[PDB]
């Protein structure tokens, strides 16, 4: 979770330049917290 | 939206000369979407370079242009005489197309004097109450030329119809027509009508005229 | 003057050298 939030804030500093389409992906990567934050989903994924 | 700007708008060359055009950008844009086009005389344009370095089919190997970032180019190494046309550069946006301005090239050959022949108005326009004095100037190089109209020495600039020509593929010269339109009463109040040709190839403008001898 | 980094840029006050106006001053890749 800390790694994801850190990457999003790194995107918050620098620029989504049109000559390098990398940094939009770290902004889109924020969604995966929606699994890790719910403890029930953490339990089920750890059971898998 | 994004806008493009070209340089130069006009530039000429000879076979054996290596030329390079520019397509300047207004914001930093990746290489994978930028395209070239070529338009001859009275032809709908054709795709020329896909993806800023790769050529299309039906293209000889004398054509390339590269770079990155905010400035691009197209370089013809051994320029033929059929490369006298107009180019275009394209860039894709959020959801809009944006082409360029236009980039025209010309073929150079030797200098020449203009060939001048003036025609009288026909008889049927005289019945219609009008008159039209046409002074043709055909097959001259270069394009830049200036003409005058002299009616008994009076320099008239009213009633002048000028129109140039496309660059010929046969000889790379130019042609031009200048028309002096009058009325029926105005055409009979004077005698002499003189069109001249002022050009850099002869410091004396030659005179091709007509009189009212049986007119 | 040119806009210092981390300041809300606009059309009339551009940023300084090495930055792109994207509603404020943002740096570029090293």
């Amino acid at each position: 979770d800390s790694l994801i939030v850190t990457l999003s804030l790194v995107e918050l500093f620098l620029a989504d330049v049109e000559g390098l389409s990398v940094l939009r992906s770290f902004r889109l990567l924020r969604v995966f917290r929606l699994v890790t934050a719910v403890p029930q989903m953490r339990k089920i994924v750890s059971a898998l | 939206e994004i806008v493009l700007t070209q340089s130069p708008a006009l530039m000429a060359a000879s076979p054996g000369e290596k030329v390079t055009i520019t397509c300047s950008v207004s914001l930093s844009i990746s290489s994978s979407n930028l395209f070239w086009y070529q338009q001859k005389s009275e032809t709908s344009p054709k795709p020329w370079i896909y993806g800023t370095s790769k050529l299309a089919s039906g293209v000889p190997v004398r054509f390339s242009g590269s770079g990155s970032g905010t400035s691009y180019s197209l370089t013809i190494s051994s320029m033929e005489a059929e490369d006298a046309a107009t180019y275009y550069c394209q860039q894709w946006s959020s959801h809009s197309f944006t082409f360029g301005g236009g980039t025209k090239l010309e073929i150079k050959r030797a200098d020449a004097a203009p060939t001048v022949s003036i025609f009288p108005p026909s008889s049927e326009q005289l019945t219609s109450g009008g008159a039209s004095v046409v002074c043709f100037l055909n097959n001259f190089y270069p394009k830049d030329i200036n003409v005058k109209w002299k009616i008994d020495g009076s320099e008239r600039q009213n009633g002048v119809l000028n129109s140039w020509t496309d660059q010929d593929s046969k000889d790379s010269t130019y042609s031009m027509s200048s028309t002096l339109t009058l009325t029926k009463d105005e055409y009979e109040r004077h005698n002499s009508y003189t069109c001249e040709a002022t050009h850099k190839t002869s410091t004396s403008p030659i005179v091709k005229s007509f009189n009212r001898n049986e007119c | 003057y040119c806009q210092k980094w981390m300041w809300t840029c606009d059309s009339e006050r551009k940023c300084c050298e090495g930055m792109v106006c994207r509603l404020w001053c943002k740096k570029k890749l090293w």
